[PDB]
RNA sequence: GUUGGGCACUCUAAGUUGACUGCCGGUGACAAACCGGAGGAAGGUGGGGAUGACGUCAAAUCAUCAUGCCCCUUAUGAUUUGGGCUACACACGUGCUACAAUGGACAAUACAAAGGGCAGCGAAACCGCGAGGUCAAGCAAAUCCCAUAAAGUUGUUCUCAGUUCGGAUUGUAGUCUGCAACUCGACUACAUGAAGCUGGAAUCGCUAGUAAUCGUAGAUCAGCAUGCUACGGUGAAUACGUUC
RNA sequence: AGGAGGUAAAAAUGGUAAAAA
């Protein structure tokens, strides 16, 4: 049961800027989520003096993980690999997901932030990414023999 | 509500002229309750009829534009427990 | 400023400061607003003593919250003397407009006493 | 004067094509795109034949009716590709690799009694 | 219970309306007039009559009778005595026609009604539908399905016997299959006939 | 009461209001359609015998 | 002109009968317009299948109308008497707008 | 597109062509079949529907109808008027509207499918702040009417505040259907401004034009739809492996 | 192929009595 394709954007021809839209897409309206992020990265490039697309390259790989814990059977953990494409589902998934609880009072300003705190490694879901590392070395010592 | 006049019915209407002759006596039976109390209803105490019987009442100097029925109750509450 | 005998919010723009009057809301506000030509967005902040007595003078045309607490109270005082249907419901504290009353009359009802056998 | 047209349909909308030579600008329903369409983002897949074909000195005009402003512009991309067919067979393999051909066969799923819509279910309790 | 009449599933692919005509107006009123007609002759004629389908023009109604004895229906002072209550009722003019129906026991209308009257002379159930089922099968049936279901010796609990001999494909829709419900009114209730004959 | 109910309904009432609708067949009060003046259970078995002109079973 | 319309309830017995009738106005020479069809008016019945239960169980009829418009023009003196004189089958209805 | 012309395009709805594991490769007991590939609008019972084997639950209905037996028959049958089926300390099921900034308000402007209409559908104009009122064009329907589709887009403005969020509750003044809105209708206008800051233990639906959301239509019906039945717009995320 | 020794702790209860060759 395959994922089908997706089209990259007009403005940057890329194929996880278009797969960003779909996650800030609330409600199935999509003009809106085009707005919220085709105007971030202008807020982005304020404050940096640089691409908005490479701020974004740097802060979407210091979200990704690269091992992360599963449950199964009493209560046991096991860390395996995670593939290529789980990376940028976990990745950009975390990056909306904890941008919503800045505390900022835009959505347009609240996403600006935290690409501009997770290029500077730090932030929340950067720290959920140190989580998912730090609770998956505890227990990798039992689980990867099993 | 209805901007035609306040509600008259035939019956009720005759026999309230036809108390202003000679004395106002203190019992006329009804079944109108969807009769609007005109300004000529006041002095005389009309006889809804609740459902089990007619209820008395008397109309004041301030029912003019309500219902005949309104100030006879027609199903009764008592308390849950007390 | 201090408008008809009530204190008004200073920072907000003077159409919605004008519904803190009980008696105004916003229809009413700029019924105002269009006859004695002041121009609607500016601040209470921002006004002149000049078009404040010259919206303070119409406002007292219009009934005041003063006026309004014994004209509406005499409205509902005057149902439970004659002993009308909804005369009674404001003395039982139900629903007066016939609404069911067999799960939600909560505005009326309040707190829940919850009990079962 | 030699002008090619296609027919696209897609979900409830169909489109009726005709291009001149001249410059790349589409022409719909006697507007301009940048008005007619409010995602420009619509506007690089019905220029996707185009791209694929590599070739342009194209001007559409185009006349569409029914459905709404995704289904009435991703239809338009069907003409575009069944025109650029009449003007050059060859140009049939390129445009069968992406896709652009082919007719979407996805339309709205029908309401079943006892569900609330086609595929929700009413909410279940005590088991 | 859980099956569907096999002839109201086939009415527009291989079955025809028993009625036919168009009412822009009055569509309510004359399709009521229209159900007294059918009920006014199923009750008189014992012609036993498998069809009652009706055509209607302006000023007129075609009855075209289908039945087993047309000598009955036909009788001259038969028929248009009846003719004579079909114009009474009306007040239209009717216009009546006899078909008769060879191989009697090859339809279900009259294997159902023939079964129900021997139960009301109280034989034995079982063997009712054993000549029915063996009698279709000879005058050329491919498949006979037989169901009678109630109080059924007299019993004081009800049950229901079947009978087959064939095929009889009823999730087939192509297949043609005639199907028929009759009662018989016993002393110990009713009772319910069900036949089911398929002929190609 | 079945049968008070369905001749109390044939003739016409004092007030044009009071006018209730009922099944030709059987009677019934509710769940009919005035296009054929039938219930929905007279409506179905008519249908199965096919003689409502027109009529068949929808499958879209 | 002569605009005939008919309607039936199938869509075989309107078939022949708009084939049926244009032979006798070809009768009288020629000039008789096409059968065009006219999209159908069709009605959906939902009822419920129980008889006291089961709200969630229903079954859904259908009621359909066919249409067929024919013009004629040039009045002749055979083609009128012949056309009305000939009988249609039943369940389809003549309208004649002249 | 309104009138001269034109049936090219679309559309309408009748008839036909088409998809079958029918070709190519490999594995396979040379078999069944699976994994791919070509052509092709569509590919592996294309998507969805209709269709529910024998039986199980003494499952539901005697108030759709029909009926064996039992009871009533100066009433358990019949008539009218008023009342109740709408009560209210509470407990439960299913929904609707919310708690806001991916928003609220004011302007301008964009694109549908389906279905209904004879004493029924009410165009325009004039009148009213609005619900509506007067006068009535056309129309038994690919023609006229219900009928401006809404979310959307472009602009101004509000600034994290139980508020310019929410719209319950109550007072006054209305409109309409009807013999008549007191118990006990729908809607409008003004004033009023409740709880509510994302919901404990537990629990539900859903695999693609689907979930979520946004309007529209019908049946019943004088008048009354958060319900039910249908229709289109925008439109995701995920399936590693299991079935412990 | 054959022999031998063992299982990621847990987890109660539910009157009586009949249908039908
Ligand atoms: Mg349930
Ligand atoms: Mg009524
Ligand atoms: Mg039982
Ligand atoms: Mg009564
Ligand atoms: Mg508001
Ligand atoms: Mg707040
Ligand atoms: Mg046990």
């Amino acid at each position: 049961v395959p994922k089908r394709d997706v089209l990259p954007d007009p403005i940057h021809n890329s194929k996880l800027v278009t797969k960003l839209i779909n996650k800030i897409m609330l409600d199935g309206k999509r003009g809106t989520a085009q707005r919220i992020l085709y105007s971030a990265f202008d807020l982005v490039e304020q404050r940096s003096g640089r691409d908005a697309l490479e701020v974004f390259e740097e802060a979407i790989n210091n979200i990704m993980p690269v091992l992360e814990v599963k449950a199964r059977r009493s209560n046991y953990q096991v860390p395996v690999e995670v593939r290529p494409e789980r990376r940028t589902t976990l990745g950009l998934r975390w990056l909306v997901n904890y941008a919503r609880l800045r505390g900022e009072k835009t959505m347009e300003d609240r996403l600006a932030n935290e690409i501009l705190d997770a290029a500077n490694n730090t932030g929340g879901a950067v720290k959920k990414r140190e989580d998912t590392h730090k609770m998956a070395e505890a227990n990798k010592a039992f689980a990867h023999y099993r | 509500s209805i901007k035609k006049g306040p509600f008259v019915d035939e019956h009720l209407m005759k026999k309230v002229e036809a108390q202003e002759g000679s004395e106002k006596k203190q019992v006329i039976k009804t079944w109108s309750r969807r009769s609007t109390i005109f300004p000529n209803f006041i002095g005389h105490t009309f006889a809804v009829y609740d459902g089990r019987k007619h209820v008395p009442v008397y109309v004041t100097e301030d029912m003019v534009g309500h219902k005949l029925g309104e100030f006879a109750p027609t199903r009764t509450f008592k308390g849950h427990v007390a | 400023a201090r408008i008809a005998g009530v204190d008004i919010p200073r920072e907000k723009r003077v159409v919605i400061s004008l519904t803190y009057i009980y008696g105004i809301g916003t229809s009413t506000a700029q019924k105002i607003l269009e006859e004695a030509n002041v121009s609607a967005d500016t601040r209470v902040k921002d006004l002149t003593d000049d078009e404040l007595g010259r919206i303070r003078e119409v406002v007292d045309g219009y009934k005041v919250e003063g006026d309004l607490r014994r004209e509406t109270n005499l409205n509902i005082k005057r149902l439970m003397e004659i002993s009308s249907y909804r005369g009674i419901r404001h003395r039982r504290g139900l629903p007066v407009r016939g609404q069911k009353t067999k799960n939600n009359a909560r505005t009326r009802k309040g707190p829940v006493k919850t009990v079962a056998n | 004067q030699v002008e090619y047209r296609g027919t696209g349909r897609r979900k409830n909308s169909v489109a009726r094509v005709r291009l001149v030579p001249g410059e790349g600008n589409i022409t719909v329903n006697n507007r301009d795109v940048r008005e007619y369409l409010p995602f420009e983002s619509l506007i690089l897949d019905l220029n996707q034949p185009f791209d694929v074909t590599e070739t342009g000195n194209y001007d559409v005009l185009v006349n569409v009716h029914g459905g709404g402003f995704t289904g009435q512009a991703q239809a338009i991309r069907h003409g575009i590709a069944r025109a650029l067919l009449e003007a050059d067979p060859e140009y049939r393999g390129s445009l069968k690799r992406a896709g652009l051909l082919t007719r979407d066969p996805r339309m709205k799923e029908r309401k079943k009694p006892g569900l609330k819509a086609a595929r929700r279910s009413p909410q279940f309790s005590k088991r | 219970g859980q099956k569907i009449n096999p002839i109201g599933l086939r009415v527009g692919i291989i079955r025809d309306w028993e009625a036919k005509w168009y009412a822009e107006k009055d569509f309510a009123s004359l399709l009521h007039e229209d159900l007294k007609i059918r009920k006014f002759i199923d009750n008189e004629l014992e012609a036993s009559v498998s069809h009652v389908e009706i055509e209607r023009a302006a000023n007129r109604i075609n009855i075209a009778i289908h039945t087993g004895k047309p000598g009955m229906v036909i009788g001259g002072s038969e028929i248009e005595k009846l003719r004579n209550k079909l114009n009474a009722l009306t007040d239209k003019k009717v216009h009546i026609n006899v078909i008769e129906i060879k191989k009697v026991d090859l339809d279900a209308r009259l294997v159902a009604e023939n079964i129900a009257r021997q139960l009301e002379n109280r034989a034995s159930f079982r063997r009712v539908q054993k000549q029915a089922i063996t009698r279709a099968m000879k005058l050329g049936a491919k498949g006979i399905k037989t169901q009678v279901s109630g109080r059924l010796g007299g019993a004081d609990i009800a049950r229901a016997e079947q009978y087959s001999e064939g095929t009889v494909p009823l999730h087939t829709l192509r297949a043609d299959i005639d199907y028929a419900h009759a009662e018989a009114d016993t002393t110990y209730g009713k009772l319910g006939v069900k036949v089911w004959i398929y002929r190609g | 009461k079945g049968d008070y109910e369905a001749l109390r309904k044939l003739p016409r009432d004092s007030s044009p209001t009071r006018l209730t609708r009922r099944c030709k067949v059987t009677g019934r009060p509710r769940g009919v359609l005035r296009k054929f003046e039938m219930s929905r259970i007279a409506f179905r078995e008519h249908a199965h015998k096919g003689q409502i002109p027109g009529v068949k079973k929808s499958s879209w | 002109k002569i605009r005939i319309r008919l309607k039936a309830y199938d869509h075989r017995v309107i078939d022949q009968s708009a084939e049926k009738i244009v032979e006798t106005a070809k009768r009288s020479g020629a000039d008789v317009s096409g059968p065009i069809p006219l999209p159908t008016e069709k009605s959906v019945y939902t009822i419920i299948r129980a008889v006291h239960k089961y709200k969630d169980s229903r079954e859904q009829f259908e009621q359909r109308t066919h249409k067929r418009l024919i013009d004629i023009v040039n009045p002749t003196p055979k083609t009128v008497d012949a056309l009305m004189g000939l009988n249609l089958p039943s369940g389809v209805d003549i309208e004649i707008k002249l």
